[PDB]
């Protein structure tokens, strides 16, 4: 019944910025009850992104029918937050109370895959064995598109969002105009089961990963097709594949308990091994607005969050879920966490309360 | 969409305060710097002069002195964004700043991925001065060596990674060490206070022991678990030698030989440390955002958060070592961003958010009382703007073509809130007006404490005389030389005896009877006559000067008559004009000097000194207006010298040259006469007898009136600031005088070209020592809105005070409230109070009964005059003060939002006048977060919608709504479309029809922005979007639909983009003196800028111009105007900078012509393009 309201920290940091420079114009936010309304979102402290570390439960989530839950994603405004479960089911939970709003049969198969692109015209799915299906804002399909005759596991769009990237369980990435609903080009350098996809944010260029142990992470040019290098980054399966919107770094996540960054222009060695977890790494998000703190989610159902700069994890829950945590996704401002797990459930997680014991 | 750039109003906001030797090792000056702008001050013994001032294309992060080995004068270091940093020093040939060097650290390796920095550029100097250092990105601690040929060693770079030293909060240079040992408070673990529980004692600092010719540094000493919310780190001088850690709520002192000294501040550090911390009894504040410097070795002054200013005292043993602290809550004073100590006794507090202040510190285990000697004035940061019509006017300048206006600004912050009344231009408060025929020179005489007797004008055959006292009466009777023309007119004697001069000779004379008369026959008429008491110099058209001496009787009785005194200055090169100087200051030398400059035919001028006519300065080539004259060994039609400030401290040199204005500068320098002469920029424009009036007590202020098509008024007080005012209300002004009378008491007469004759005083109330005048009213509380009423002619004013936090809501269950119970030793949170005040322009106070008070936790997100229909007025719409609230009860509970319609209504009463009346105020289901009007309409941002209401009555009906983004912050309507800003998701361009009541997303920009503020950019038959952004950056954005550079129109284009360096909250538009709108603003440091939309053809021009300047002039710091100007921290440019198109008037007519030769263009299309900028923004 608990509920998170970010316009009066939106407030005070619109009511901060007319007489504060930056983050050493701020005063203390004392660790106390009685600070609450002293608070503002992490672009209002961009020299502590700890601020953005969700470790505090608030609600969770469960369908009236309880399925697996595959993939979680806030809409562009962060008005309602959509899962994708394997029912095939959308379900639109209120983005502020975390009350159940609708649900719709949008798949007949597991959805597996769940994006928006960067302009926030549209919603791109696909579930598992299945076909692509483009999503207006309203949540009404325009069009439903044969991509895949196997396993679509994750799908990206590129910058201009004219063209998107799917790999799916052929062992393939396929890339594709969005304009028209055609296959543009193929990928076939990878052994089976492609397990992420993304597209860089500014670059011509998509990065793999998959269940192969002789090429698990590949980068690949879209226009051309051609497999630009090859990354051994893990042994065990890379379970996902992310690039900070600087351009620079890729992180990855994978079933040998490992999380990993490399830089983009020098693969020679691995620029940073975040280690921490009790099993595999199953999930990966990237804050929108830190740019070096991210989370990350496993087959325990544990969540952790890294910063680039440190060493060891930053902080985390170690029983966030009973089940292995499938999606991560920051809500648009970067104040909460939602997880989508096995365990049927997805949670809620905000920044701790100055005071709390 | 091309524009220019101006800045009406520099910034006023100062960041660094400093105290050096910038002239000379001898004297120590305060040196103050805020964001773009340096400036060096001197102290009168009270008040702060101006000794120099340098503007910058670029931001100053950090700023340093040092004294190198050479020690001529203290070089200056000073951080620029990302990792530039210029060494500096003052030039004593040519009163300028010197740059010594130039490093660039801004390379990506050195930022570790990272596209996004968050660490500004720290320099720190060595108490010893053998090196400098400089953190960048946190990461990477440049070394600049000093020499004990080029004066620096070649720096090195320390990673600092190399301990994981991570996070640095601090670092600072201590005393008393044989290797530069610089401290690091850092945190290696990083921590916030909602994890507080989870991880604290995080702080930690480091000693690093830099040995710079092997380039190594160990660590001499360490610790580690400092409490979470370390803040900054003070090196304390010999002999106690130590190191003072502020914390949020403690204090620490530390150092080698003894183990830590911690003092608890308040209450809230028990369960946040473990840190053994004793408590301090008589004291509880916090230390966080606070400055302090030491005035002495054992004793520091602290300026908190809240503007209490404390002195700590440290107690030692025998051999110095800190036992106990004592504090003692001294004062108050302003919001301090910067603090130094001066001589002895003497204290500045710098600030952005206030006034900065001078301070005297007298001494009564010891308390010390503060006393304000001074003040500068800052109008920043300018929160919001409002543009509206004075109250009192002349009627001699009512109905005029142009409209009369005035800015009122929401400055400053909490206690040093304030409005600040913004005019740029002089107004005269004429107290009656003759219309005399004929007069075209006029001169004004005191009769035998200074006041007026007599007021002498000319006409071509004849001269008047007026009798000044409780009337002016015409003077037939007097023995003036009433016939014929009149040349000069002046007093001798100190006021005793008057001189008339006519071209037929001079007469003294003394009231109205005549005392003496020397007929002057040269072989041509006297046309030109200057007055140095008791030296007077006559000049006739043929080019014959003579000289009088005003000799006293050698009986003692103080008989005084003209002496002739023959010059023996002799030349082949023709005398052209001439003017004499009383040098009551200092700087004429080779006590009262007396001084002829002169110029001549063949372009040189001269300097003699008198009475024995020796010549001690020489310039070649006068007429040229060389940025620096030097002494030696085109019409020149006008020259004056003058002193000006504190008791004729400054020497100015006023030239006109062939529609052309010279400002000189005397600085000394160096048989010969030890000054020199530097240029002083400015855009007064002389282009269509004496232009040049001095004066001296017209409103207290001394300085000179400049006469000519565009009149301005040249000010210089107790503070070295050159004011130049704009005087254009009435026109082009041809004879100016001061006039002290019974019923003019401090004030001045002026003739226009209509032939009217103006005796005016000058408004009170303003401050005209200030880059525009300003009346400052001060709120004592935060001013957040301003709103014109047209209809009534009066300001509603949102502001906010702080009170005690006392209960937390809890629940969104039902509504709860805990009462906060702590100790006496708690601090309670800051909950602000919000307000709506009405206030009059006439006597710039509050109306009585006409103030709003909004309840608990209810914040005034927005306030604006809207347009709103009505079927009462002949344009169908009325004005009404808008406001919308959003109720913040914490994150926990849902923020509810309220809207509030009011309308000023006029009630039979002064200020009783108006008065408030509440004609709506209902709850809105969801946090109002912005609105404006739209054909009559109120559109408003409520949660993530937008609702377009229409006003019937009392009640508002919703005719429309839209989802939106995340939060819209910012609304502004064009008729027929809407704009609104989000706080991370750029603009979004709306359309709202009639015909359907639907509002239609017309485009946007998916790209993300931190927008601060938008408005529109309004050129003839165009239309752009102009936004602030958080990187101090402006772009003008347009909807081309037939572009294809949006996918389908739907993608907002951006065509036009400037780094105009500071952040941006307020626009406003006016009309041009066509169908463009000039879009000005107000930034955050006090400053005022505008952009004016420019024809392509002209902007090529004006661009390659641009790019000449930017490549073949010397620029302050060594920085670079093109890349200061350009994007983020892609670009399409299109804007000018305007600020170095002025250097183009700074250079000298060669200067001009060699760089116009250079561009392919004429100096005169050059000159025409600015001036026609410069002419198109006059306004206020």
């Amino acid at each position: 019944r608990k509920t998170i309201d970010y316009n009066p920290s939106v407030i005070k940091y619109l009511e901060n910025r007319i007489w504060q420079r930056d983050q050493r114009d701020m005063r203390a936010i004392q660790p106390d009850a009685g600070y609450y309304n002293d608070l503002v979102p992490p672009i209002g402290m961009l020299n502590n992104p700890m601020n953005a570390v969700t470790t505090k439960f608030v609600r969770t989530s469960t369908n009236k029918v309880k399925c697996p839950v595959f993939v979680v994603r806030w809409t562009p405004e962060g008005r309602r937050l959509v899962t994708g479960a394997s029912s095939g089911e959308f379900t639109l939970w209120n983005g502020l109370t975390f009350n159940f709003e609708t649900i719709l049969q949008a798949h007949d198969s597991p959805v597996r895959a769940m994006t928006w692109s960067h302009n926030d015209m549209w919603m791109l799915t696909a579930d598992h064995g299945g076909y692509v299906k483009y999503w207006q804002s309203n949540m009404n399909n325009v069009k439903m598109f044969q991509a895949h005759k196997e396993a679509i596991r994750e799908a990206s769009f590129s910058p201009t969002d004219n063209k998107f990237a799917t790999c799916s369980d052929d062992g393939t990435v396929r890339i594709w105009d969005f304009l028209r609903c055609h296959e543009e080009r193929i990928l076939r350098g990878h052994g089976a089961d492609v397990k992420c996809v993304d597209w860089h944010p500014t670059k011509g260029l998509v990065v793999s990963g998959s269940k192969d142990s002789q090429q698990p992470i590949k980068f690949w040019d879209p226009k051309t097709g051609q497999s630009l290098a090859t990354l051994h980054a893990h042994k065990n399966t890379v379970m996902e594949v992310k690039l900070n919107l600087n351009g620079n770094w890729l992180l990855t996540a994978s079933r040998d308990h490992l999380c990993k960054l490399f830089d983009i222009r020098n693969l020679k060695e691995e620029l940073q091994v975040f280690r921490g977890h009790k099993k595999e790494a199953t999930a990966v998000a990237w804050h929108p607005v830190h740019e070096g703190l991210f989370a990350s989610g496993g087959s325990d159902g544990s969540l952790l969050f890294w910063h680039v700069g440190v060493e060891k994890e930053v902080g985390g829950m170690e029983m966030a879920h009973e089940g292995m945590i499938w999606s991560l996704a920051w809500h648009p401002l970067g104040h909460i966490l939602c997880s989508g797990s096995n365990d049927h459930t997805s949670k809620f997680w905000t920044r701790n309360r100055p005071g709390d014991k | 969409m091309y524009a220019v750039y101006k800045q009406a109003h520099p910034p006023t906001g100062l960041e660094f305060s400093m105290y050096c030797n910038f002239f000379n090792n001898s004297e120590r000056n305060l040196v103050v710097a805020g964001t773009s702008q340096l400036y060096v001050y001197r102290l009168n013994r009270e008040k702060l002069e101006l000794a120099a001032s340098f503007s910058f294309f670029g931001n100053v992060m950090s700023m340093a002195s040092v004294q190198l080995a050479g020690a001529k004068r203290d070089a200056l270091l000073l951080s620029f964004k990302d990792a530039k940093l210029s060494v500096v020093e003052y030039d004593p040939g040519t009163h300028d700043l010197k740059t010594l060097s130039l490093h660039y650290f801004e390379e990506p390796e050195l930022r570790d991925g990272f596209v996004q920095n968050v660490h500004t550029p720290r320099v720190r100097v060595d108490p010893d001065g053998r090196c400098a250092a400089m953190l960048v990105y946190g990461t990477r601690l440049v070394v600049l060596p000093f020499r004990r040929r080029s004066s620096f060693l070649p720096s090195y770079i320390i990673d600092v990674r190399a301990e994981k030293l991570l996070n640095i909060i601090d670092l600072q240079f201590l005393h008393g060490y044989y290797e530069p040992t610089l401290l690091i408070l850092f945190e290696p673990n990083q921590t916030w206070p909602g994890r507080v529980a989870v991880r604290q004692d995080t702080c930690s600092i480091v000693a690093i022991s830099l040995n710079i010719t092997q380039k190594v540094h160990p660590v001499i000493w360490s610790l580690t678990s400092l409490p979470f919310d370390c803040t900054q780190a003070l090196a304390v001088p010999k002999p106690i030698g130590g190191v003072v850690v502020f914390a949020v709520n403690s204090l620490l002192y530390l150092n080698q030989s003894v183990p830590p000294y911690g003092v608890a501040l308040n209450s809230l550090t028990t369960g946040t440390t473990a840190f053994p911390l004793r408590t301090q009894e008589g004291v509880r504040i916090t230390l966080d955002c606070a400055q302090a410097t030491f005035i002495s070795y054992d004793k520091m002054v602290i300026s908190l958060k809240g503007g209490e200013i404390y002195v700590l005292t440290l107690i030692t043993d025998g051999m110095r070592s800190v036992r106990a602290f004592h504090f003692d809550k001294a004062a108050a004073s302003v919001l301090t961003t910067s603090m130094v100590t001066m001589e002895p006794g003497y204290l500045f507090l710098g600030s952005r958010l206030g006034n900065s202040l001078l301070l005297k510190y007298t001494e009564k285990l010891a308390t010390y009382s503060f006393e304000v000697c001074d003040s500068i004035l800052n109008i920043g940061p300018c929160a919001n703007a409002a543009v509206g019509e004075p109250a009192f006017l002349s009627e001699e300048f009512q109905n005029s073509p142009e409209p009369d206006l005035e800015i009122v600004v929401c400055s400053g912050h909490g206690k040093n809130g304030a409005l600040s009344v913004l005019q740029k231009s002089i107004r005269p408060q004429v107290v009656t007006t003759f219309e005399l025929p004929g007069c075209y020179d006029m001169w004004t005489v005191i009769a035998p404490g200074r006041r007026h007797g007599f007021l002498i004008l000319s006409r071509e055959d004849s001269t008047m005389i007026l009798q000044t006292g409780q009337e002016i009466m015409e003077l037939d009777t007097s023995g003036f030389a009433t016939q014929g023309p009149t040349v000069f007119a002046g007093n001798i004697g100190d006021n005793r005896y008057i001189v008339q001069v006519s071209p037929l000779g001079i007469r003294l004379l003394e009231g109205v009877n005549q005392l003496h008369f020397i007929p002057v026959d040269l072989g041509a008429p006297i046309v030109q006559c200057a007055v140095a008491d008791p030296y007077v110099v006559i000049m006739s058209a043929e080019g014959h000067v003579t000289m009088f001496l005003l000799k006293s009787d050698s009986y003692g009785g103080r008989h005084h008559r003209l002496a002739l005194h023959k010059p023996p200055l002799h030349h082949q090169s023709k005398v052209i004009t001439l003017c004499l100087y009383r040098d009551l200051s200092g700087m004429f030398t080779t006590e009262p000097t007396h001084w002829c400059l002169l110029v001549r035919e063949n372009g040189t001028m001269e300097i003699y000194q008198l009475p024995d006519w020796r010549l001690v300065f020489l310039v070649k080539n006068f007429p040229v207006g060389q940025r620096v004259l030097v002494d030696s060994s085109p019409l020149v039609k006008e020259v004056l010298l003058v002193a000006l400030g504190s008791r004729q401290s400054r020497p100015y040199l006023l030239v006109h040259v062939d529609q052309e204005l010279l400002i000189y500068e005397a600085f000394p320098h160096d048989g010969n006469l030890k000054v020199r002469f530097k240029k002083v920029p400015h855009n007064i424009n002389f282009r269509e007898v004496a232009r040049f009036r001095y004066f001296e007590d017209i409103y207290g202020y001394s300085g000179v009136f400049i006469c000519g098509p565009s009149p301005h008024w040249l000010l210089v007080t107790g503070r070295g600031a050159l004011r130049l005012h704009p005087m254009a209300i009435d026109g082009p002004v041809d004879s100016f005088a001061p006039f002290h009378n019974v019923n003019c008491p401090r004030g001045f007469l002026y003739f226009n070209r209509q032939g009217e004759l103006r005796i005016s005083v000058l408004p009170a109330y303003l401050s005209y020592d200030a880059p525009w005048p300003v009346r400052k009213i001060p709120l004592r509380c935060t001013a957040h809105y301003v709103a014109y009423h047209v209809e009534s002619k009066v300001y509603a004013v949102a502001t906010s005070t702080n009170t005690p936090c006392a209960r937390i809501p809890r629940m969104t269950e039902e509504k709860e409230f805990e009462t906060i119970e702590r100790d006496e030793r708690y601090i309670h949170p800051q909950q602000e109070a919000f307000s709506i005040q009405l206030i009059s322009p006439v006597s710039w106070e509050a109306i009585p009964n006409a103030r709003i008070e909004l309840q608990e936790w209810e914040h005034v997100t927005c306030m604006k005059t809207v347009s709103l229909r009505s079927e009462e007025t002949v344009s169908g719409l009325k004005g009404y003060v808008a406001a919308g609230t959003c109720l913040m009860q914490g994150e926990e509970v849902t923020c509810r939002g309220r809207i509030l319609i009011m309308d000023v209504i006029e009630v039979v009463p002064p200020l009783t006048k108006n008065k408030f009346k509440v004609l709506y105020e209902k709850e809105q289901k969801g946090p109002v977060t912005a609105l404006c009007h739209c054909n009559g309409h109120l559109v408003s941002a409520i949660g993530q919608k937008i609702f377009l209401w229409s006003l019937r009555a009392s009640e508002l009906t919703g005719m429309a709504f839209i989802d939106t983004q995340l939060y819209i912050h910012q609304m502004i309507s064009v008729k027929n479309f809407i704009l609104a800003a989000d706080v991370m998701k750029s603009i979004s361009l709306l359309r709202y029809q009639e015909e359907s009541k639907t509002l239609s997303l017309v485009s946007r920009d998916a790209k993300p922005l931190e927008v601060y503020s938008v408005d529109f950019m309004v050129d003839n038959a165009q239309l752009g979007f102009l936004v602030s952004d958080r990187d101090r950056n402006l772009m003008v954005y347009m909807y081309l639909p037939e572009a294809k550079e949006s996918f389908g129109g739907m993608r907002l284009l951006r065509r036009a983009d400037f780094h105009v360096g500071a952040h941006v909250n307020t626009f406003w538009r006016t009309p041009c003196r066509e169908n463009k709108h000039i879009t000005w603003f107000a930034t955050l440091d006090g400053g005022i800028g505008l952009l004016l939309p420019m024809q392509e053809k002209t902007y090529r021009r004006l661009l390659m111009l641009q790019n000449a300047l930017t490549t073949m002039l010397p620029h302050h710091a060594g920085l670079n105007p093109r890349a200061f100007r350009m994007l983020h921290v892609n670009a399409v440019r299109n804007v000018l900078d305007g600020e170095l198109l002025n250097r183009y008037l700074y250079l000298s007519t060669m200067e001009r012509s060699e760089l116009a030769k250079k561009i392919g263009t004429t100096p005169d299309i050059i000159l025409d393009d600015l001036l026609e900028t410069d002419r198109v923004t006059a306004h206020f």
